[PDB]
């Protein structure tokens, strides 16, 4: 609470995007998180390592 | 929409930090990422700004 | 103090933080009051002065 | 302690001042202090409705 109240939201390293375009899927681009540490809420999010996400192709006509 | 017009979504939740933004090419398996999280100043960043702001107007005397 | 010459009282105790002042003109009902609360600077906000900054900077360029 | 050492006293929101002139005595001038947060000296200060506060009249030749 004071955290977010003092300051907000913010970043303090890491979290760079990276596409790779793994083939998961032919309807798929994998996007690669890289791991960092954060505060959101004021809670912090610290994550050790990458975590892989991935979006769907655009087909709209 | 088409890639001249797009832009990404629109947000203002609170509960979230958001970490970039992904563009995928239209039917096709490339995908440009962007990093556009809001990240801390330290006492020392602040230093430096406060510095160039001297600076600045030193050059404007 | 006439309305020329009229002035906020000088205070410099730590354990208060001042909201405002209110001005009351000479015998009258009427009264004017202005906020200068002191108020944060989330670090969206530190960002967005370092960004104007920059582009003070290029403008001196 | 940590809280004043490193941004002191200041305000997240609200404390606006308003004039409303109700006649509770003809000698004061009410003002209204709307609701609002902030952080005195490290310790909160969560107001959840406005305050009322009256200033005297000045009469002074």
């Amino acid at each position: 609470e004071r955290t977010y109240d003092e300051s907000g939201s913010y970043k303090v390293n890491g979290f760079e995007l990276f596409s790779e375009g793994n083939a998961e899927d032919d309807d798929h681009v994998s996007v690669v998180v890289d791991a960092g540490k954060a505060y959101v809420k004021g809670f912090k999010v610290d994550k050790p390592v990458s975590t892989r996400i991935s979006v769907p192709k655009s087909y709209d006509l | 929409n088409i890639m001249r017009l797009v832009t990404p979504p629109l947000n203002t939740d609170p509960e979230n930090l958001q970490l970039g933004t992904v563009t995928v090419l239209p039917d096709s398996d490339e995908a440009v990422c962007i990093s556009f999280a809001i990240t801390r100043l330290s006492m020392e960043d602040l230093q430096k700004v406060k510095t160039r702001v001297d600076n600045l107007e030193y050059n404007q005397a």
